[PDB]
DNA sequence: CACCCTTTCATTATTATTATTTTTTTTTTTT
């Protein structure tokens, strides 16, 4: 529940690789995962070719890999782990809407951390922060970090579905872009600045982010709705194993 | 009023805060824009200007119009500090006129 | 003295992901002024926490500096910035013939290495920066003089503030609260918006490393 | 330290943008659907708050070029005219991961987070060239920051600050500027024209039925390849435009500051677009002020000898050893 | 093991985009 690398042996059952390190001397914080690796803890030397983009996201300098996140940072476990929440229970993805509807919209468990991967593939599941409550959903989404609200969330539904309502024709108050890469995301749209007052303009503005690129999924030309997740914990440990 | 410029007694309370700085940032040879309504005295304060520049040593010049020339020199007449560096005026032709003519 | 901080900007400044702590700041320009009062050779762990502000302890440890975070007015529409990196692959050729470059490569890769170009957008916000804290006026003063970049210190040209104010204000006007706190801290304290997260309460706010167990308010 | 550059552009400017950009052929930007479009590039531009109008804030476009495109000209002008001939009078050969750690700002000398001690930081910070950006697997803060090359204008006023009201422009600056490919095998002419071609007239022919086969079939999947026919365009900041470049550097050496004022002496030859073939982004520098006062001449700069005798004995001194070792 | 090639895997899906509407005065006290 405290680190990312939590997810190693609390959801999954994985262990360390064969050849690693055991830690000496002063205790010292991965290089990925932030975790201290104490002494009678293993570990990796950090051997990467020079290919590995991610140096800004390293959490320390001790040039150090815990061995769960050397674990987070094999192949099926980036690709595997493209867009995911890792509960306590197991490891649900979350790339349909539906299932973004179902987490960022009044979610069951409170902890567990949620990954979405902007590229094909990127070092993802270590450089976040581990959703404690469901109150405050940490996200990462490629280099970004991102804050989301359920109960904000629902209030801009409640807004949106209303103003909204007597319309067949679905009008997008506020666009968000998916990708979150074009310039106008966040930019409230013409007929939405009217079917929107301007305390709702202000709400909508002054969102963080996250709840942006979680409503750019959600608040769309069909309306996504909150349903469970077909389970990946034994579709990516068969992919590790 | 405490090391108060020459001239500060005379000059409103509210302008005396435009007075300090002004004085100051000529001090460091900036140009000044200094900005007070028409009846806060502007004259007392620009006298304690030309005043506390003049006891440096430096030749001081105060360019006005002739309206407010009276009582720029009215406020620029009883102070000790211009009685001992002296005050003049600069005046063109369209001052005099000719004696034979009129 | 329990005052109060207003930023405005002369340039668009980055949307800081999670929360801009005011003492954060602070300790940044602390950290210029003692590289201007030392020199280079300095550690920024020594001074970071000389700020003139005050300290709450919570209950059990866990104590954080009393300054809120900064509350965010938008002036302007929340718009995208977008940068690129690449190394240029002409003049790397040209080295590698004149033999300036020792490159056994003949091939570069834009997806990865050192002449991979990456592509990357970060929020842009024009707006009002509020903090609240209590401390001492002329020491928030001193430090923010040399204040001229805020959110982002990018050398690239974020931020860029256009001044700073800071005046007293009542006690019961001031959430100081809005401020990543601890799970000990007081009733009267925790706000609705605060929730149980992993985030740091001090110091460097980007160093994960010093990352606890914490109770913050969302931005 | 700061310096303030003023040039003019003797060519447009042009810095893409990101977006899907839509012209019709008479020039409205991003039409509704359901009429023809087009592609189009504009230069880069933010929005900026303006208090031109009224009190209130305003959003308001203005067309820059970003401050990473300044950043990096400027680091690629030392390093093209005056840190490699020095380097290569002296037979020093650079690595990758050295070389990509001074050319650009990237981390592939060692992608692993490398410690830094300040005694070592300071000794990197300290450096003609490398404490003005920094970079690599160190992260360091470079003591150069390189701002947006702003135009004299009036939605950049609050950019710009007091004092450029003299000599200022207003209204549109960006012009979209059409340009095209056409396929050459329809302008061969003859026989003679046709001879270089191995399969000449045959070949020609072929193309000519392939691109009509590929044209005809598009237009009835209107009603996956592409041609060499091509017509799109790209907003342009007008050529002639004055523009100001700040320079503000956190706590310089002498050597540091010569680097960049001998860039800035050398930086003629240099171009800021994404226009090399078509020689936009070609500028004079009309004013080059230091810390206010101004030391921009005709024939290069005159004034500041401190920082060009720092500057020639700081690059007189390197042996691209440092680079390395700043590098790993 | 430091220098590279070249293979490999991944699940959903949509698309909106700010730009303007003066009056025509005769002051002042220079060479
Ligand atoms: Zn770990």
């Amino acid at each position: 529940m405290r680190y990312p690398s939590d997810i190693v042996d609390q959801v999954l059952k994985a262990g360390p690789d064969k050849g690693l390190l055991t830690w000496e001397g002063v205790d010292a914080a991965c290089s990925h995962c932030s975790r201290p690796i104490q002494n009678g803890d293993l570990y990796s030397p950090s051997s990467v070719g020079a290919f590995f983009s991610d140096t800004r996201d390293l959490a320390s300098t001790s040039r150090s890999i815990c061995w769960r996140c050397v674990v987070l940072r094999k192949k099926p476990m980036l690709y595997g782990l493209s867009a995911a929440v890792v509960t306590q229970d197991g490891i649900y993805s979350i790339s349909k809407d539906v299932n973004k509807a179902w987490l960022f919209t009044t979610p069951p468990p409170a902890p567990f951390l949620v990954v979405h991967s902007s590229s094909t593939m990127q070092h993802l599941s270590w450089r976040t922060p581990v959703t404690l409550d469901n109150r405050r959903i940490h996200v990462r989404y490629g280099p970004n970090l991102f804050i989301v609200r359920p109960e904000v969330v629902r209030k801009a539904l409640s807004i949106a579905d209303r103003v909204n309502e007597g319309q067949k024709k679905w009008v997008t108050p506020v666009y968000f872009d998916r990708k979150a890469a074009a310039m106008g995301h966040g930019l409230i749209t013409r007929a939405g600045a009217e079917m929107l007052t301007q305390e709702e303009q202000e709400f909508f503005q002054s969102v963080t982010p996250g709840e942006r690129w979680a409503l750019s999924y959600l608040m769309h030309s069909k309306r996504p709705e909150p349903e469970v997740g077909e389970c990946i914990t034994e579709k990516v440990m068969t992919s590790l194993n | 009023p405490a090391d108060a410029l020459p001239g500060e007694g005379a000059v409103r309370e509210v302008l005396r805060p435009l007075l300090k700085q002004a004085a100051e940032k000529t001090a460091a040879g900036k140009i000044v824009f200094a900005e007070a309504a028409t009846g806060t005295g502007k004259g007392r304060m620009i006298a304690s200007l030309a005043a506390a520049a003049a006891i440096k040593g430096d030749t001081v010049v105060v360019s006005a119009p002739l309206a407010v020339t009276w009582q720029l020199v009215n406020d620029m007449k009883d102070i000790p500090e211009v009685r001992r560096v002296g005050l003049t005026l600069s005046l063109g032709r369209p001052n005099f006129i000719s004696p034979q003519r009129t | 003295v329990n005052l109060k901080v207003t930023i405005d900007l002369s340039n668009p400044m980055m949307e800081p992901g999670d929360l801009l702590h005011l003492d954060a700041l602070l300790g940044a320009l602390r950290v210029s002024r003692a590289r201007a009062e030392h020199g280079d050779a300095i550690n920024p762990r020594d001074y970071h926490y000389d700020l003139p502000l005050e300290r709450y302890q919570a209950p059990s440890g866990d104590w954080v500096f009393k300054a809120s975070a900064f509350k965010l007015k938008r002036q302007l529409p929340n718009q995208m910035w977008m940068q690129t990196g690449r190394l240029s692959i002409v003049e790397a050729a040209r080295h590698r013939q004149s033999g300036y470059l020792q490159l056994r490569a003949g091939k570069p890769n834009p997806a990865g290495g050192p002449f991979k170009t990456s592509i990357y957008h970060r929020p842009i916000v024009q707006a009002e920066l509020t903090a609240f804290c209590v401390g001492d006026q002329q020491g928030i003063e001193a430090l923010l003089s040399e204040c001229r970049q805020i959110g982002g210190k990018r050398g690239v040209g974020f931020g860029q503030v256009a001044g700073f104010k800071v005046e007293p204000v009542a006690e019961t006007d001031c959430p100081w609260s809005w401020r990543a706190l601890p799970a000990d801290a007081d009733p009267r304290l925790v706000t609705s918006e605060h929730a149980r997260c992993i985030a740091a309460i001090r110091g460097p706010y980007w160093d994960r490393t010093l990352h606890v167990e914490a109770l913050a308010p969302t931005p | 330290m700061q310096i303030e550059v003023t040039v003019r552009n003797i060519t447009p400017i042009f810095s893409a943008a990101p977006g899907s950009n839509y012209i019709t052929i008479d020039g409205t930007i991003n039409p509704p659907p359901g009429v023809s479009r087009f592609p189009l590039v504009r230069t880069r531009m933010m929005y900026v708050a303006a208090d031109v109008g009224d009190g209130v804030i305003k959003s308001v476009p203005l067309q820059i070029v970003p401050g990473n495109t300044m950043r990096s000209l400027l680091r690629r002008t030392m390093l093209k005219h005056v840190i490699e001939p020095a380097l290569v009078e002296k037979g020093n050969k650079l690595s990758i991961g050295a070389y990509a750690t001074a050319y650009s700002g990237n981390a592939t000398g060692n992608p692993d987070g490398v410690p830094s001690s300040f005694d070592e930081i300071a000794t990197m910070r300290a450096h003609p060239f490398i404490g003005l950006f920094g970079g690599g697997p160190r992260m360091l803060e470079g003591r150069l920051m390189v701002d947006s090359l702003y135009p004299i204008h009036t939605n950049a006023e609050r950019i710009l600050g007091a004092g450029y009201e003299n000599e200022m422009m207003s209204g549109p600056i960006t012009q979209v500027v059409w340009a095209r490919r056409m396929d050459p095998i329809l302008n061969l002419g003859s026989s003679e024209d046709v001879e270089v071609i191995n399969g000449g007239a045959v070949a020609a022919n072929g193309w000519i039925q392939d691109l009509l086969a590929n044209s005809k079939a598009a237009a009835s999947k209107k009603k996956n390849g592409r041609g060499l026919k091509a017509f799109n365009a790209h907003e342009v900041v007008i050529p002639g435009l004055k523009w100001v470049w700040r320079i503000s550097l956190d706590r310089p050496t002498d050597a540091q500051v010569g680097l960049v004022l001998l860039a800035l002496n050398k930086m003629t030859n240099e171009r800021i677009a994404g226009g090399h073939s078509k020689d936009y982004g070609r500028f004079v520098i009309d004013g080059v002020s230091l810390n206010g006062e101004q030391v921009w001449s005709q024939s290069g700069i005159t004034g500041g000898e401190q920082y060009f005798d720092a500057v020639a004995e700081a690059i007189d001194g390197l042996s691209s050893k440092e680079f390395e070792q700043f590098a790993q």
